[PDB]
């Protein structure tokens, strides 16, 4: 019927019949299997790291090359099978798909669409690790976001090229948070990638119930890898990303990944090491980290134009690479003597401390401030942005000093109570959701209190929260220029007489 | 390059790592450092053996990776290692962190092939000896005295115009001073070091000192390489009698550095598997610097903060290799004054009670005194109304005004950079016309008149301009 | 969101029928690859009766 | 069975042996040494021996001692080493010593087996195969080959 | 729901690429009757002249 | 170890029946970083301080029996 043709197809396919070759192995004999690891002899010299197709597919890359000696292995289950069976010899390591064309296309970690998607839309085949962009190859973007917090930029606006890890709290949501991330970025529809190892196949489902819940769940793909991904795999997928993450980078589009749960990458070279019977660093796992994060942690590239060859080399693509990495920072207690987290923790262009405590006396936000420090900064907050983001840490100072005062039982002074005024009413202002997008028009939502007089205006937390709202209202009353505000994002007072004005609308607006 | 013409060695033994378990031509071994310089794949190999251990089988190493090649070899043996093309030719053009002609061939100029192994003089050969340094900046020199032929502990944050005031010293080192003004680097961000290129364009003197670079993804080797070839250098400057004067990057880079490699030793290491020897490397490392005989060896001591560790072996180090303590004001910054930083924590050692005795006992330690006095005049007499300080305090806050107003002053930097002009300063015009018209003369002098304005001719006959 | 789904299983449904309509055209095609990878003679003479 | 150190050895079998061209005359002295501890009694009672003296004493000596004087003394070498406990290492390290010294050969594919000295590749080979003759190949002969192609063929049924 | 169809015709023609891969499955068998019927030795004298 | 001859294990051959090197003057066996396995020197007194080639008397703590390591 229907597919009958096919196998015309396929006979057309199979048209290219076959041969038998290779009179003199060609393949070697895996001395000793053990679990994978197979003392293995024969077809010795070579591409050290050569995987090594074995039955199955298997394609054992080991680049321990012993003087004679063989051992390999590569992410399988290797238990039924024997030792000794001769080494079937793929050359080397591989490439999945090379190309740009996955948008949020999805898969098993192999790129295999475990989705049973079938997916594949990338060119050609795609090897992992690389190195980053040279000067000005790499060349700061400013480019920045409030990413579904207003204080998101607040505290630390940014732009491609960067790295700032964020400490992370264990069933807080700091990855239920860490999940809460992405609104803006779902919204922003803009490059970027995300992986995971050893995943939950609940958290998978219903995380996808997120995706399409977020409207984007194209706006990036990422591959998957669940509790069985190889130490190996494990250690593998940071290298993956690379692969095709040129088709942005390389393509000068701007490259953005995820990794997280990095950890699991190491001790992964732990029970590798140990595995590998081969002293590793602390927590049996080599230190490699620095070199398998000098390696790893070298790629971000902000967009620039030594990136001549970027995409077409170059073809301009004379061009910017930008590429943004995003770290995931996470540790019970978030230990930081991990020489994994001291030396990683220098690799930092940002650290962010999460706070258990707001939202474990439930703040909805919970992360540390000031605890959490990134080196990017409101630089990329826009003229606006970069104006009214001033008085922060102040009442962490502030508020907080004002806080001391509580230390001295009925210490307080009027000026100190207008310092939890600022400093706790103030306080009482911020929020961000359990899941929080965050307007940016929001900007001059912020810019307010002082601007407008809602640091008075409203002071009541039923009439900021409430009257504020109103003041949303206020919006549906009047928000016709914000098209030309969001439009700007920028600081210019001919605004900020629509700001006064605008906290009459307030007043309108309770 | 040394021999290595014949090929050498043999196989790698045991294909694993950069250090070598390797068939060198068995009876063949050189000295551990004297280099084995192979064809890798493609690339001609190289390793200092690592180990020296016999049977051509010894670890020898590399900064690079070894994947894809057979265990079987043959490796020429660079007869030396460390001799590579050094001089002060590089001066201005851009060194690999290879010496390679880092730029568009930066071509750091091809010298001897030199030695790396630049070392400790005798204890006369280099100055036994003391020698004193100023280059006479505008209200800094002066504050502190300094050691020629060195390195001093810094300690500050920001906004230095450390590349200003680099300008400056390109207006001393290069210029105010003679003495042969080179530095390195290592480990930056890639266009921001292209935008180091911009600022070396804003200097624009960059000639002075070769550019090599680490660029921080250099492997633990290839971070840590670059210093004694840099010897192989003031093995011209110092050498070459126009003191070798090099601004020092990274020792975080450099402390983290000795950890990774000692780590990768797998030896018994420095406590917390650090470089054991390090510091022994300090030894040999000031051993290098010294105001020589042959020119002052001297180097800008700023550090990739070790962390910027506690009681920091390094600073408890880098004390000591601090002549004077070192201080910056993001305050004076926010005074903003053309003297923008932290007299703070910054001044020689011995500077004032003695060693200057009186000249800087009298006008600068009674100069400290005056930071006492604008110190509580400013800050105790600023506590409540100062009525009741006596003006004194208020001309210690004329001290503040006025005179830390004449602080802020024109800059050799500023010139190069703002145009504002600044000079080589005489501390004369301090420990004279700032010491006693600071303290007592022409007290009205203005801080405006003072303000921005150099000497107490320029900040008191800017007080003729008031 | 509910209705379409019979629908999709009845076209599942005729990819049956169709399918064992196929299982003749693989038993064909299946002989014939058979007799080209023989790629070294064939006798058809010998029924496989593939279905 | 390291070998390594019979590896030592084997180098010192061409080298002192072969020198002595005992790599043939203790290839011959060698043989009757593997025919000593090939006794099992002498296995049996290989090791109960402290002293290494009284092994190769009444090793030379309970086996005939066909090993050289420089597998007499040498017997004190190994012996003495106790590196003698492994017997064959060397033995096809010195069958390679000689041998590799003499190397040519071939491996029958899609046949039964061949190793035909070649000194050069398809020297004696395709000299052996076109000297087929033989031509019959009959332990790997059809299955083997047929489904050599043909297995390059089902690898083509991957498509199914 | 429209999606759901979709993957019925991913699924769908998916199955179609699945009753290929037993089609020439048993294909594969009907090969294995072209080594059983009409092989030749003279052809196993081919490979030899393969050599 | 002691395979490592070879060479002398080819005089060994006769050699292990063959002898009689001892002299304070056997070979520095292994060398690195004046850690050297040595030989010769058979008896040598206490921490026997060896006046070395080029340099001085290089000092052998507890014998090492085969070949001593050195200071
Ligand atoms: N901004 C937030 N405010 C309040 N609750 C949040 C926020 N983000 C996530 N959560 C909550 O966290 C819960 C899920 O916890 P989750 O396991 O994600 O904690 P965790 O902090 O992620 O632990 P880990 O980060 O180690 O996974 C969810 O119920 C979610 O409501």
């Amino acid at each position: 019927q229907l597919n009958s043709t096919e196998i015309s197809e396929l006979i057309k396919q199979r048209i290219a019949q076959f041969n038998v070759v290779s009179e003199a192995h060609n393949e070697g004999t895996i001395v000793s299997v053990s679990d994978g690891v197979i003392r293995i002899h024969g077809l010795a010299d070579a591409m050290q790291g050569e995987m090594i197709s074995l039955p199955g597919n298997r394609y054992a890359i080991a680049l321990n090359l012993e003087r004679d000696s063989v051992g390999a292995v590569v992410m399988g289950p290797y238990a039924d099978l024997a030792e000794g069976m001769k080494v079937k010899a793929t050359g080397r390591i591989l490439e999945v798909p090379v190309g740009r064309g996955l948008l949020g296309r999805v898969v098993n970690t192999l790129g295999a669409p475990i989705d049973g998607k079938g997916p594949l839309d990338h060119d050609g085949f795609s090897a992992v690790e690389a190195i980053a962009p040279g000067v000005i190859e790499r060349q700061s973007v400013d480019q920045p976001v409030q990413t579904g917090y207003k204080a998101v930029d607040s505290m630390i606006p940014i732009g491609r090229g960067q790295r700032e890890l964020i400490i992370g709290d264990r069933q807080t949501g700091k990855t239920a948070l860490a999940i809460d991330a992405i609104i803006n970025q779902r919204d922003s529809g803009i490059k970027a990638i995300y992986v995971a190892i050893g995943q939950k196949a609940s958290t998978i489902s219903n995380v996808v119930r997120k995706l399409e819940e977020h409207g984007a769940l194209a706006n990036t793909i990422v591959v998957v890898a669940t509790a069985s991904e190889s130490a190996a795999l494990q250690y593998l997928a940071p290298y993956a990303g690379a692969a095709m993450g040129e088709y942005f980078r390389d393509r000068g589009e701007d490259a953005l990944i995820i990794y997280d749960d990095l950890s699991k990458q190491a001790v992964a070279y732990r029970q590798i090491s140990l595995l590998l019977r081969r002293p590793p660093g602390r927590e049996a796992f080599p230190g490699d980290v620095f070199y398998l994060h000098s390696r790893l942690l070298e790629r971000a590239a902000r967009v620039n134009a030594e990136y001549v060859e970027a995409f077409t080399k170059g073809e301009v693509k004379g061009k910017t690479g930008s590429l943004t990495a995003l770290p995931i920072i996470e540790t019970q207690a978030g230990d930081v003597s991990a020489f994994v987290p001291t030396n990683v923790i220098s690799i930092t262009d940002g650290q962010i401390f999460l706070e258990t405590n707001l939202f474990n006396a439930g703040i909805r936000p919970a992360v540390n401030p000031g605890i959490s420090v990134s080196r990017v900064g409101g630089a990329a907050q826009t003229k606006i942005m970069k104006k009214l983001s001033g008085g922060i840490r102040t009442a962490l100072a502030q508020y907080r000093e004002l806080a001391a005062f509580s230390q001295f039982a009925s210490d307080l002074d009027d000026a100190t109570r207008n310092q939890l005024d600022h400093g706790q009413k103030v306080t009482e202002l911020l929020k961000q959701k359990q899941y929080a997008p965050m307007s940016v028009a929001q900007q001059s939502l912020v810019l307010f209190a002082a601007e407008r007089g809602y640091l008075a205006d409203v002071e009541l937390s039923k009439i900021g929260s409430f009257e504020a709202a109103l003041l949303a209202y206020v919006d549906r009353d009047h928000a016709p220029l914000m098209q030309e505000i969001n439009q700007t994002g920028g600081y210019n007072d001919e605004i900020e007489g629509k700001l006064k004005g605008i906290l009459d609308s307030f007043k309108a607006t309770q | 390059h040394h021999h290595h013409h014949g090929m050498a060695t043999g196989k790698i033994v045991q294909v694993i790592g950069a250090v070598v378990d390797v068939e060198f031509p068995q009876d063949a071994v050189p000295r551990v450092y004297d280099a084995l310089e192979v064809q890798n794949g493609n690339e001609r190999l190289v390793l200092e053996v690592q180990q020296q251990l016999g049977g051509g089988i010894v670890r020898t190493i590399a900064m690079g990776s070894s994947d894809g090649l057979r265990r079987g070899l043959d490796v020429k043996d660079l007869e030396h290692p460390i001799e590579v093309p050094v001089g002060k030719a590089t001066l201005g053009r851009i060194m690999n962190v290879l010496g390679e002609p880092v730029d568009m061939k930066g071509e750091i100029g091809e010298e001897e092939r030199w030695a790396i192994h630049r070392a400790a003089p005798s204890y006369e050969e280099l100055s036994n000896s003391q020698e004193l340094l100023e280059t006479g900046i505008k209200v800094i020199d002066l504050m502190a005295p300094f050691a020629k032929g060195g390195k001093v502990g810094l300690f500050g944050g920001a906004g230095v115009g450390k590349t200003v005031n680099m300008m400056e010293l390109i207006r001393n080192i290069a210029i105010e001073h003679s003495g042969y003004s080179v530095f390195a680097g290592v480990g930056e961000r890639t266009r921001e070091g292209n935008d180091f290129y911009h600022e070396m364009t804003d200097s624009n003197v960059i000639d002075k000192v070769s550019l090599v670079y680490g660029q921080m993804n250099e492997p633990p080797g290839n971070r840590l390489r670059v210093a004694l070839t840099g010897l192989t250098m003031a093995e011209k400057f110092r050498d070459e009698g126009r003191d070798v004067l090099l601004f020092v990057d990274n020792i975080y880079r450099y402390t983290l550095a000795g950890t990774e490699v000692s780590a990768l030793l797998g030896r018994m290491p420095s406590a917390v598997g650090y470089q054991p020897t390090l510091a022994e490397e300090m030894g040999v490392l000031q051993e290098r610097i010294t105001s020589t005989k042959t020119g002052s060896i001297t180097s800008v001591q700023a550090v990739y903060v070790p962390a910027d560790d506690l009681t920091d072996p390094s600073p408890a180090t880098t004390f000591a290799h601090l002549d004077a303590t070192v201080v910056l004001s993001r305050q004076i910054a926010s005074l903003g004054i053309y003297p923008a930083v932290d007299p703070l924590d910054s001044t020689s050692r011995q500077l004032d009670p003695l060693v200057v005795g009186q000249e800087h006992y009298d006008t600068a330690r009674g100069v400290q005194s005056i930071l006492q006095r604008y110190q509580e005049l400013k800050d105790i007499i600023a506590i409540l109304g100062m009525d009741e300080l006596s003006e004194e305090d208020k001309l210690v806050v004329a001290r503040a005004r006025k005179i830390q107003r004449f602080l802020s002053q024109p800059f050799f930097v500023a010139e190069v950079f703002t145009g504002s002009p600044g000079k080589y300063v005489s501390l004369k015009d301090t420990i004279r016309g700032f010491k006693g018209i600071m303290e007592g003369e022409y007290d009205h002098l203005p801080e405006q008149a003072f303000y921005m304005v150099g000497s107490i001719e320029e900040a008191v006959e800017k007080a003729k301009k008031l | 969101q509910a209705e379409i789904e019979a629908e999709r299983k009845r076209a599942r449904e005729e990819l049956r029928k169709q399918v064992a309509i196929l299982a003749v055209a693989g038993a064909e095609k299946i002989i014939e690859r058979s007799v080209d990878e023989a790629a070294n003679s064939d006798i058809v003479d010998k029924l496989v009766a593939e279905l | 069975e390291f070998i390594t150190v019979a590896r030592p050895y084997a180098k010192a079998a061409f080298d002192f042996a072969v020198e002595h061209q005992s790599v043939e005359r203790w290839q011959d002295m060698l043989a009757f040494a593997a025919e000593v501890t090939k006794n099992e009694q002498m296995a049996e009672l290989l090791s109960g021996a402290l002293a290494p003296e009284t092994l190769a004493e009444s090793f030379i000596a309970v086996a005939g001692e066909q090993l050289d004087e420089n597998g007499q003394n040498l017997i004190r070498v190994m012996a003495e080493n106790g590196r003698l406990n492994a017997l064959p290492d060397v033995l096809e390290q010195f069958i390679h010593l000689r041998a590799v010294s003499e190397a040519t050969a071939e491996v029958d594919v899609i046949s039964a087996a061949a190793l035909s000295e070649q000194q050069l590749a398809k020297i004696s080979a395709a000299m052996e195969k076109r000297l087929s003759r033989k031509v019959k190949l009959n332990a790997k002969i059809d299955k083997s080959v047929m489904a050599g192609v043909i297995i390059r063929a089902g690898d083509m049924v991957i498509d199914g």
